[PDB]
């Protein structure tokens, strides 16, 4: 068959540097994450109903009535947090040893990041419960930040005044298609990746010394699999709502509003950068370039040396903002007061300065060192 | 005839594009007057 | 199975390019609302969608304030009823399936929003129904609460004539023959079973004209490209 | 960026430029004309309706 | 790929620019004859079978009416 | 040559006309169905608030 | 887009527990990142016991 | 660049044969079908509830409150027709002009086929009408023909004693998710097409007269893409309702059975089969087979000449089979009395003669006719 | 409508047909589902021990 | 792929069958050793970032409660 070839040229006979880390098992995860998304969503379509009046009934339906039911829906729930857990970690897999410098991969990369964001966002919403409700409310009104089209956009995508009913059930549909789209972009993603072939932690040319896959980052993946099956599994058979919000258990009040609002934690970062900016449309420009500076990130690479493993000063400035990112999660959960605030708003300012300014500098001044520059 | 027309209009591919969309932009306009003329006149006395 | 087939009638909802006849759909809206609505439903259809067919805003409430609806919970949490809104659907004429059977002898009175569209042949066949409560001949016999409608699968339908010819008066004043009734309520229904009648057709015969243009060009086009090959003329010349 | 501060570079955009604004303005009547935006549209006597 | 596709010899093959021929050469004037020298290669192997689908269909139906009429020497 | 592309900027406008009319209900569709828009005269019983006091 | 909290606040008028806006009892915006008053929409006073609110 | 690569390959350049007919379009308008399908597929979930209590409901509030939600929904049915009338031409074009030596791609596409039909019935299951209703139990049905596990598969599928709101729901979440298997499936399709490149009517090897995709097969399938979209639109604006069935425009009512239930116009054939056959099982296999028998179909060619271009007695037998397979179109439709009865179990019987018996021996006495046997 | 003794299918009973019947029984304030309520409540269980008990 | 990967000269590359060899050798003998020999050459470039995010979430939480905590000079 020549499917076959296909099938041995990207995972059986594909060269792979001997020397990858267990980080370079992450993607590897991501995909079965995604996969273990797509069948757990697709065993809890056959049960779920996107009708505002009956969108809670059946998810207590799916916890309490359906055989096991429970267990696909905390699955679904926290094998997305794995899936944001995998993901931040394969970019920072990414941000630290130079693998940015494969510019269509990156690329591609940050639209399946976009993806998987909006998609969480709508599947978030979709159990129709009050911090679901408050939540959608909250960003979709962020879109009416727009100078002049706002407005009106919002309003399409609610699809009528204020997010109802018109809303759940075409997040229902986006939420349903939004994944299959990924799965496309990492074919996609995967393909611009083999042309190159994947980076090794020293960042050198690993033409010298590459094995096959099948017996060497097979089982490795295989053993991946399953330490990410046993944390996902800890996760939900004996912790199942330490990473939720017990007021998503109560049904969406439009009259009653929370008292503290937040999306889910994997949001908070940005939540932070949207939260400090003073200004609304500041806010959501910034929170944008949160995600999208990254895209940004290949072309303020000014170093010799594509990894950090030979390169101390950059690995300082990368664990500092690695560190305010750790800062601006907590933030966003700490309320609106002193002086949580003021973290927030220098925390952001740190975050832009490194990734800007001071990595390029600092790789000049290692390229200094080295008597190259 | 044409040919005054291809070499200013036509020819030139920005050009092209520039007469398609202006064009375009007008041609809705007359569909649209002219369809409704013909479908309102088909059943009027029935409309309203 | 074995029943009439009722004829095909010339109606002005048929044409190609021809939409209802409004003013019948009105007539055909008073037949309804003074002799179909006290046993039949219409469940998906609201005084809003009148607005633009046959009456104006202030005509449709006036028809929406001329009856009365429940109104959810009060603040008290009882239940109290209110002036009919354009928001307020029709209403029912028994509150649940079981009053309606009960009220008519056993009989569902389907709901008519999409009798129509439900019925095979349904305009016609609603006309004939209508129209069509011969004498039943000799050799059958039909019970109480039954009727020989040679249209209506086995011919005994609960209804009874619900068309007496001047059963209710025309504000146009048409005269309200029995036919002028059931002919009106046929377009009625049938508008009623598809609001977007009329829409539609304007854009069919939009659709056709950009066909009509599109569809030629494209054939130039693909000609243009393809006449290269289909002039080719090929020639084997061997070194010979 | 070094090599595009150039002598050539320049006149191959001016030889450019004509050409840039005209697909811009192809654009630009596509936006008016496809979001049938009628603060624009309003000013065209014909297209107004 | 185009290359390596197929081996030929000493095939020679002359073409014209479309913009330089006219567009429906003859379209009526040829296209006719050949619709219905077409027409006339294919109609027998074609036809009969849905000739013969036509009278099945017409039979079954009149047969099935027949079928169902009543026969008034049943009751006597 | 003007004669063969006036037909292809011809054809153009036309399917420009159509893919802006199809896309155009289909983005309509996700605007607000008749049965919201269909929302006002809200009545509210002044009597029902006393001073200091929101509903 | 959250619900001001009524009787809460700073301003006597509201509050609201998403970002810290207050709004005054004219439902100004008075202190915190709301970017425009509270809206007042077109009622109608047709008696000191009936509002018609649009 | 390597993802336009694949375009320059596959869609720009690919060597096609000069003289293939306006019926090698018709795969392609499959393609732009099932988008279609799929874009009107999500504008309908955006609205849709898969709850029995308000799918009526949902479904009569699209035709009517949602701003040409008539036209998309009349689009999605009337374009579930036109895929059903292009598939049809299609495997008709594949079964005349022996396109099925090319095994793999003929495999690929009878899977192809048989997730059309699924997906086809389950959609027409979803706006749970009357017809739908006592469709789905019909069909259900047919599984418990099944010897030994039938009831217990049946009653899976139904996820209860019998069809209703459990059903909705998985047939809802199967719905939505089947036509994007249908669309990585076709991507393997044309991909196993690619190694190969396509049949010419002739039959010959057409490697001698290849021309280019891009401007020779590309403005001939945007021809076809308008045709197609002329009788797509003459069917949903001026017949929308010629290819449905009345009686599903009623609710669902359990307690009765639409007297007039029959399948829709593309499943006649096979259900024309199933009644024919007088056991149950034999009906559902032999059903079965009829789809089937297409797969079987490369192995039963004993002929030295690829197309039937030159071939006229199997030339008579395909038009004589083609035949058949309208007339057990029409009994379908008819009631079970006589003959109606008779004409379907002949039908049959030689609908699987033609095909099993008479094309091999037609081929053979046909290569014994110039001197070849 | 008819009242009859619950079943082990039967769903346990509501306190008031409607909401606002628990706010005009209950001085304005709704009762809220406890069927949820130690899920919804952040530290549930303590907070309703406490509650109770505070 | 494999064969056009790269070109090196001389590099002789022994090795043992998975079998023949053991397992774990010496796992705990020297890996713990190199497990702290890695941690002593990245510990100063990883830990104080997270040791002053430490220090600056306790200081925001006991600053906020003082924050909290009521001025007893004010309301007297
Ligand atoms: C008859 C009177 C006119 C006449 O003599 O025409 C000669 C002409 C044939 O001339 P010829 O020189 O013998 O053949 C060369 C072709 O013209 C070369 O052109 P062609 O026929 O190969 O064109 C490609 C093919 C492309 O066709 C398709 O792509 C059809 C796609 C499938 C059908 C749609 C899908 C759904 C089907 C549902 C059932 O188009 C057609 O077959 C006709 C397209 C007509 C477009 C509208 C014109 C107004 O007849 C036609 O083209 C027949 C159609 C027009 C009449
Ligand atoms: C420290 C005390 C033990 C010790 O000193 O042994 C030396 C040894 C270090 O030896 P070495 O000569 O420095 O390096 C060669 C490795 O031993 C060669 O082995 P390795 O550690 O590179 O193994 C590949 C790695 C590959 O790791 C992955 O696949 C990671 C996959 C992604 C993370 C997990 C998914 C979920 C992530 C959620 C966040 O698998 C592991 O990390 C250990 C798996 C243990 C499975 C349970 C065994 C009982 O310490 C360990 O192996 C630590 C890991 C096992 C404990
Ligand atoms: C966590 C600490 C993991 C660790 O062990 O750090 C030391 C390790 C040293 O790596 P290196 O110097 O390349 O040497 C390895 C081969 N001897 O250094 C590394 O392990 C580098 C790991 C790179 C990926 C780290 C990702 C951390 C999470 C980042 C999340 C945010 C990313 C950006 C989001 C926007
Ligand atoms: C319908 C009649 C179409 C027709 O024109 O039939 C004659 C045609 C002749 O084709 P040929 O002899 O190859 O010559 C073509 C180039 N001059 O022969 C053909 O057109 C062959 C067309 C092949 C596809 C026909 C599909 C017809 C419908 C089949 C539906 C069932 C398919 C099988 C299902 C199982
Ligand atoms: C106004 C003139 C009309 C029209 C156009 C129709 N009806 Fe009625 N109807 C009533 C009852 C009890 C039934 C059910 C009887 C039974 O099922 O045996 C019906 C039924 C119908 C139908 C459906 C026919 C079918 O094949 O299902 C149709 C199309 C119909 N009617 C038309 C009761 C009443 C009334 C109370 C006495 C009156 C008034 C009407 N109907 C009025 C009309
Ligand atoms: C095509 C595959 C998928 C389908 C069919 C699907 C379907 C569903 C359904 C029906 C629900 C509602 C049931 C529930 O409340 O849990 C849901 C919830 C959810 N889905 Fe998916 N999903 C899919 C893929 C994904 C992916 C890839 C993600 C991650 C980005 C995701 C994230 C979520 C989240 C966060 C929820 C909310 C869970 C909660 O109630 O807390 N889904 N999905
Ligand atoms: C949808 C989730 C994702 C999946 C399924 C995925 C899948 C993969 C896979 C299978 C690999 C190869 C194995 C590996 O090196 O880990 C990989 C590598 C890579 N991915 Fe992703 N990825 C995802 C998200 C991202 C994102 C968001 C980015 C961009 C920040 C990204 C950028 C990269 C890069 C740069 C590599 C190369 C690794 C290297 O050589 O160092 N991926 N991905
Ligand atoms: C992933 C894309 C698709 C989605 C989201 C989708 C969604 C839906 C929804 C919500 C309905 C119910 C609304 C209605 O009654 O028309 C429906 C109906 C239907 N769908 Fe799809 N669909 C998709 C693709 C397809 C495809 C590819 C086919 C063809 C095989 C198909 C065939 C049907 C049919 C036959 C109906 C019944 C239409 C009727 O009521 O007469 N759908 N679909
Ligand atoms: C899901 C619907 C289908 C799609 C989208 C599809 C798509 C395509 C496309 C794009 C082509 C290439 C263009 C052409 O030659 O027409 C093709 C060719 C082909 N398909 Fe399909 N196909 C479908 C169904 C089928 C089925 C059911 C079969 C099997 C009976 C099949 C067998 C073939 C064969 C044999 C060819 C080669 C044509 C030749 O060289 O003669 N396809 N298909
Ligand atoms: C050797 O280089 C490769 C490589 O060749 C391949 C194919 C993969 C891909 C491996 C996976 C199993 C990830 C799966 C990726 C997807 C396409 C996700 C799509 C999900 C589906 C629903 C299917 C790699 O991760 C990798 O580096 C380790
Ligand atoms: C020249 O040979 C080819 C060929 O190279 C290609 C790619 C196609 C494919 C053409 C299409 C546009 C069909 C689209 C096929 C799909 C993959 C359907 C999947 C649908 C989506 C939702 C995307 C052909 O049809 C074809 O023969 C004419």
């Amino acid at each position: 068959h020549p499917l076959f070839k296909i099938i041995n040229h990207s995972f059986i006979d594909l060269p792979a540097p001997s020397n990858i880390s267990s980080w370079w098992n992450f993607g590897s995860l991501l995909g079965v994450c995604l996969m273990v998304q797509i069948i757990t969503g697709l065993f809890l379509a056959m049960h779920y109903t996107s009708d505002t009046m009956t969108a809670f009934s059946s998810v207590t339906h799916i916890c309490r009535d359906v055989n096991y039911g429970w267990l696909i829906r905390y699955m679904h729930a926290n094998g997305a947090s794995m899936f944001f857990i995998c993901l931040f970690l394969h970019v920072g897999r990414g941000l630290y040893y130079g693998s940015y410098t494969f510019m269509e991969t990156w690329n591609i990369g940050v639209l399946l990041l976009f993806a998987v964001m909006a998609t969480a966002f709508m599947g978030y919403v979709l159990p129709w419960g009050q911090m679901s409700f408050w939540g959608a409310t909250v960003i979709t009104n962020l879109l009416s930040a727009i100078p002049y089209i706002g407005t009106t956009l919002v309003e399409w995508i609610w699809g009528g005044f204020s997010v109802d009913k018109a809303t759940l059930t075409r997040f229902f549909a986006f939420h349903f298609i939004l994944p299959f789209i990924i799965a496309a972009l990492a074919i996609v993603h995967l393909l611009f990746l083999h042309e190159t072939g994947s980076n090794n932690p020293t960042g050198l040319n690993s033409d010298a010394d590459k094995i096959p896959f099948h017996p060497y980052y097979t089982i490795k993946d295989i053993l991946g699999i399953l330490i990410m099956f046993l944390i996902l599994m800890t996760l939900v058979l004996f912790f199942p709502d330490m990473l939720g919000d017990p007021d998503n258990y109560m049904p969406a009040n439009p009259l009653n509003t929370p008292p503290h609002i937040k999306p889910e934690w994997y949001f908070l970062f940005a939540y932070a950068i949207l939260r400090s900016i003073p200004n609304k449309l500041g806010g959501v420009l910034a929170l944008i370039l949160s995600i999208l500076i990254l895209a940004l990130m290949p072309f303020l690479h000014t170093s010799k040396q594509r990894s950090l493993m030979f390169r101390p000063i950059t690995q300082i400035l990368y664990w500092i903002l690695v560190a305010n990112l750790l800062i601006l999660t907590w933030i966003g959960g700490q309320p609106v007061e002193h002086p949580f605030i003021i973290i927030g708003q220098l925390a952001s300012i740190s975050y832009f300065s490194i990734i800007l300014i001071l990595m390029p500098i600092s790789g000049i001044i290692e390229d200094k060192m080295l008597k190259l520059y | 005839i044409p040919s005054r027309l291809y070499s200013l209009l036509f020819r030139r591919t920005s050009t092209f594009a520039l007469t398609i969309a202006v064009g375009a932009l007008f041609f809705e306009r007359a569909f649209d007057q002219g369809a409704d003329a013909i479908y309102e006149h088909i059943n009027e006395g029935k409309l309203w | 199975d074995l029943e009439l087939h009722p004829p095909s009638y010339p109606w002005s909802h048929r044409g190609l390019l021809s939409s209802l006849d409004h003013t019948s759909i009105r007539r055909g809206f008073q037949v309804y609302k003074q002799v179909c609505s006290s046993c039949h439903s219409m469940d998906y259809v609201a005084y809003r969608h009148l607005v633009g067919v046959c009456y104006t805003e202030e005509e449709a409430k006036a028809l929406a304030e001329e009856v009365e609806v429940q109104d959810g919970p009060n603040d008290d949490g009882e239940m109290f009823m209110r002036p009919g809104k354009l928001s307020d659907y029709f209403p029912k004429p028994y509150p649940n399936p079981e009053a309606a059977r009960a009220a008519n002898n056993g009989a569902l009175p389907p709901d008519l929003s999409y009798i129509v569209r439900a019925r095979h042949g349904g305009e016609d066949y609603v006309f004939s129904l209508l129209t069509g409560y011969c004498e039943p001949p000799t050799g059958v016999s039909l019970r109480e609460g039954l009727y020989f409608n040679p249209y209506f699968p086995g011919q005994a339908i609960g209804m009874a004539p619900p068309i007496y010819t001047e059963v209710l008066e025309y504000d146009d004043g048409t005269p309200a023959t029995m036919s002028q009734v059931a002919k009106d309520v046929a377009t009625f229904l049938r508008w009623a079973s598809e609001p977007e009648h009329d829409h539609r057709k304007r854009m069919g015969l939009k659709m056709l004209l950009m066909m009509g243009l599109l569809l030629p060009l494209t054939y130039a086009m693909k000609r243009h490209k393809w006449s290269v090959l289909k002039s080719r003329k090929l020639a084997y010349r061997p070194p010979k | 960026l070094s090599r595009f501060l150039g002598p050539r570079y320049r006149e191959l955009a001016r030889n450019w430029i004509p050409t840039a604004g005209m697909w811009g303005t192809v654009g630009a009547v596509g936006l008016v004309w496809a979001t049938d935006w009628r603060l624009i549209l309003d000013w065209v006597p014909y297209i107004n309706g | 790929e185009f290359g390596n596709l197929a081996r030929i010899r000493h095939v020679i093959s002359y073409s014209l620019s479309p913009f330089e021929q006219r567009a429906f050469p003859s379209y009526f004037s040829k296209g006719i004859p050949n619709v219905l020298r077409r027409t006339r290669e294919r109609i027998l192997r074609v036809a009969p079978p849905f000739v013969v689908v036509y009278l099945i269909y017409t039979w079954g139906n009149q047969e099935f009416e027949q079928s169902k009429r009543k026969n008034p020497a049943m009751y006597e | 040559k003007g004669f063969s592309y006036l037909v292809t900027a011809t054809t153009t406008v036309g399917v420009a006309y159509a893919a802006k009319n199809v896309v155009s209900q289909f983005v309509s569709s996700m605007s607000a169905s008749a049965d919201v828009l269909a929302m006002s005269k809200i009545e509210i019983k002044l009597s029902d608030i006393p001073e200091g006091k929101n509903m | 887009g959250c619900v001001p909290i009524a009787n809460a606040g700073d301003f006597g008028g509201y509050y609201c527990p998403c970002h810290g806006s207050h709004y005054d009892a004219s439902g100004r915006i008075r202190k915190g990142p709301a970017p425009l008053n509270l809206e007042v929409p077109a009622y109608e006073f047709t008696s000191d016991d009936v509002v018609v609110v649009g």
